[PDB]
């Protein structure tokens, strides 16, 4: 999980159904709910700040090159596909299909809408596929992906020989592995539990809150 | 009277809402509808047998978009989560926005309104609302046989406060 | 150049703190939030809470206990609930502070006390060293980071064939400026001529895709020739 | 959530934006690189190990 639904519950309209007598009673108790309203506004700003801290870590929104000549690998699944109307990659479209009031409860819209967020995850991805870490560390530095792998293998202690001599096999192994990730998300919903549990818990907390209005 | 923000009291129910025709079909005996939160949403008109839906009168938060007082006193107001009919008026998914000028040119976010719209003070100066810019677009000239090696460095000291 | 560039970077730190107060937002937000919390606590003290009058001595003086007990009970419940809200707010904020404190403790140990090879945990760029400075109810870090600056075009290839045997770099990258082949360190352009001391031999040409043809020089050979 | 989100931002920086040799921080096994994918109110990572 990264963020939660931004909701704002107004103290006066919520507690009192647009009654002046009730409002005068509420003001008698002083400054309780004005700090409730400020604290709940604070909750909302943090969620946007969260998505700033997680995604907006890149200064420039890179785009992938047109021709997908990536040393034999097939990253076409995780890269954006133009055919879908929203510029969303295939695996996000797999999640965005797999994953599915008026009593003072307001749902404030998020700062970063789903397409813009997808643009960040495209920028960050195209940065990895064309720069490795360098685009994070400083200005983006172009690097062929075969060498980026050979770098990373030398990082984990396996010299570049194993890469270059066994490139085709890893290409097939990784592509099939992505295929497995496709089928595992497409058919099995157990892995995707945590976001659904966040939605369930929060939307239940609101449903209980609004339900309390009907308690004597 | 329908489609109007009217204080209503039907069979002594009382409340405030917008009376609209409801496609939902009561069973003949039923009289009062209700919600998941157990509040009245559907009523049967007593005198003449028509089914009325209760939609609560429009509402939303009030947020202001204000630049520095010294730079000027001009201000643009955000009516939250209301469509631009109840109220240089610009309609965004956040809500109706009054007193701001839409521009298609994009800049870095300065004052965020939500749903991707950020405001900033620029040209003679005024308040402009624009789709927020994600950063400078920079395609990299990726090739199978091309490498970029830095030939220089800058030691930048950054302050991080906890 | 490093000495003066670092001194200038400290100079810019001087100017940035001396001139711009937006940096200290987080600590100022902590202080303002806490002071505003206490101020709100006192405001709740001086609020009636649905009784005859807010002042305890007033309600005491005007009404005697047999009837007054309900009003006093109302003032107790209101104040105690306000204190509950205030303590729970302070206690949770203390927990978030504790999380930031532990994050600082880790950042102190792993970044100040020693160099950390973790990326962006100590400011953007490769990390060299960080310095602590004390501050009111907080700590301010200076993160000395290395940032690559100017690019240069080179053609490249995964490996080099000399006699049909493929040569891979122990450290660095095979780079050619178009007419000759050099090996350079990964984060800084320091071209060096290809030798057997920087490269280790393995296998044959056919398996590796994209290899180019390039002579590999052997430092030992001119020593045995001479 | 913010504790998880800070954990995620740490992962995205140390795992996507950089290679990390921290064991099991980025999925079981030695770590090579990671991919971010957006999701409603959360992020899903593909850890290549
Ligand atoms: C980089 O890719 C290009 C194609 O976009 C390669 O050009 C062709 O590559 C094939 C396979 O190596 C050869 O059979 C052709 O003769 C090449 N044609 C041209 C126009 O050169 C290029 O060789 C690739 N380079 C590397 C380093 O793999
Ligand atoms: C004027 O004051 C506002 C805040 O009150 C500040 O944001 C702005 O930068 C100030 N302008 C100048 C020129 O000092
Ligand atoms: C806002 O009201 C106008 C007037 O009927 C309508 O045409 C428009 O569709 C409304 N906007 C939305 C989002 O329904
Ligand atoms: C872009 O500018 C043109 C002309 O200046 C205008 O008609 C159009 O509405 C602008 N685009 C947006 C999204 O406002
Ligand atoms: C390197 O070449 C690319 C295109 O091949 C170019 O965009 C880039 O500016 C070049 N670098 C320099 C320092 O000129
Ligand atoms: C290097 O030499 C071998 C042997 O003749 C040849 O088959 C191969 O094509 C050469 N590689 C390149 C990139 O020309």
């Amino acid at each position: 999980p990264v963020s939660m639904t931004k909701t704002s519950v107004d103290c006066t309209m919520y507690i009192c159904g647009d009654s002046t007598e009730c409002s005068n009673l509420l003001l008698q108790y002083g400054s309780f709910c004005t700090q409730l309203n400020r604290a709940l506004t604070g909750i909302a700003v943090e969620q946007d700040k969260n998505t700033q801290e997680v995604f907006a870590q890149v200064k420039q929104i890179y785009k992938t090159p047109p021709i997908k000549d990536f040393g034999g690998f097939n990253f076409s699944q995780i890269l954006p596909d133009p055919s879908k109307p929203s510029k969303r990659s295939f695996i996000e479209d797999l999640l965005f299909n797999k994953v599915t009031k008026f009593n003072g409860l307001t749902v404030l819209p998020p700062l970063l809408t789903d397409e813009m967020i997808a643009q960040y995850t495209s920028a960050l991805l195209a940065g990895t596929i064309t720069s490795g870490w360098t685009f994070g560390a400083g200005a983006a530095l172009q690097i062929p992906f075969a060498m980026q792998m050979a770098y990373r293998f030398n990082g984990i202690g396996v010299t570049q020989n194993v890469l270059y001599e066994n490139q085709k096999l890893i290409a097939n192994q990784f592509n099939s592995a992505i295929g497995k990730i496709q089928d595992s998300l497409s058919s099995t919903a157990s892995a995707l539990g945590k976001l659904q549990d966040v939605v369930n818990q929060n939307a239940q907390a609101l449903n209980t809150l609004v339900k309390q209005l009907s308690s004597n | 009277v329908k489609n109007k923000c009217v204080n209503f009291n039907f069979n002594g129910l009382t409340g405030t809402g917008v009376l609209t025709e409801s496609n939902k079909k009561f069973l003949p005996f039923q009289q009062f509808g209700r919600d998941i939160a157990d509040t009245t949403d559907a009523v049967r008109d007593p005198q003449t047998l028509e089914i009325l839906d209760i939609t609560p009168c429009s509402f939303g938060g009030v947020s202001v978009i204000t630049p520095g007082t010294n730079t000027s006193n001009q201000v643009a107001v955000l009516y939250q989560d209301v469509n631009c009919t109840e109220v240089n008026v610009f309609q965004t998914r956040a809500g109706c926005l009054i007193g701001a000028e839409h521009v298609n040119n994009s800049y870095e976010c300065d004052i965020p309104i939500g749903a991707g719209i950020c405001a900033s003070y620029q040209t003679s100066q005024s308040i402009i609302a624009y789709t927020m810019s994600l950063g400078a677009e920079n395609s990299v000239a990726y090739s199978n046989n091309s490498i970029a090696i830095p030939t220089n460095f800058t030691i930048s000291v950054t302050t991080e406060i906890l | 150049l490093i000495a003066n560039q670092f001194n200038s970077a400290i100079g810019k730190i001087q100017d940035s703190l001396s001139s711009t107060a937006s940096a200290l937002g987080k600590l100022q937000d902590v202080v303002n939030q806490n002071a505003q919390a206490l101020n709100t606590l006192v405001k709740q003290l001086s609020s009636n809470f649905g009784a005859i009058s807010s002042v305890l001595n007033d309600i005491l003086s005007r009404l005697d206990p047999p009837e007054a007990e309900v009003q006093i009970d109302r003032l107790i419940t209101g104040r105690l609930q306000s204190l509950q809200t205030y303590v729970t707010q302070q206690l949770i904020r203390a927990a978030e502070i504790r999380a930031s404190a532990n994050l600082a403790a880790t950042k102190m140990s792993e970044c100040v006390l020693g160099q950390s090879k973790r990326v962006d945990f100590c400011g953007k760029g490769y990390h060299l060293m960080s310095f602590p400075q004390s501050a009111p109810h907080g700590v301010v870090f200076l993160h000395v980071t290395y940032v690559p600056a100017q690019e240069k075009n080179f053609t490249t290839a995964p490996a080099i064939c000399h006699d049909g045997k493929a040569h891979f770099p122990r450290e660095g990258v095979f780079v050619s400026n178009g007419t000759h082949w050099f090996v350079t360190q990964r984060n800084f352009y320091e071209p060096q001529i290809i030798t057997t001391d920087n490269t280790f031999v393995s296998g044959n040409c056919d398996v590796v895709i994209g290899i180019v043809n390039n002579t590999v020089y052997d430092p030992l050979q001119p020593e045995l020739d001479s």
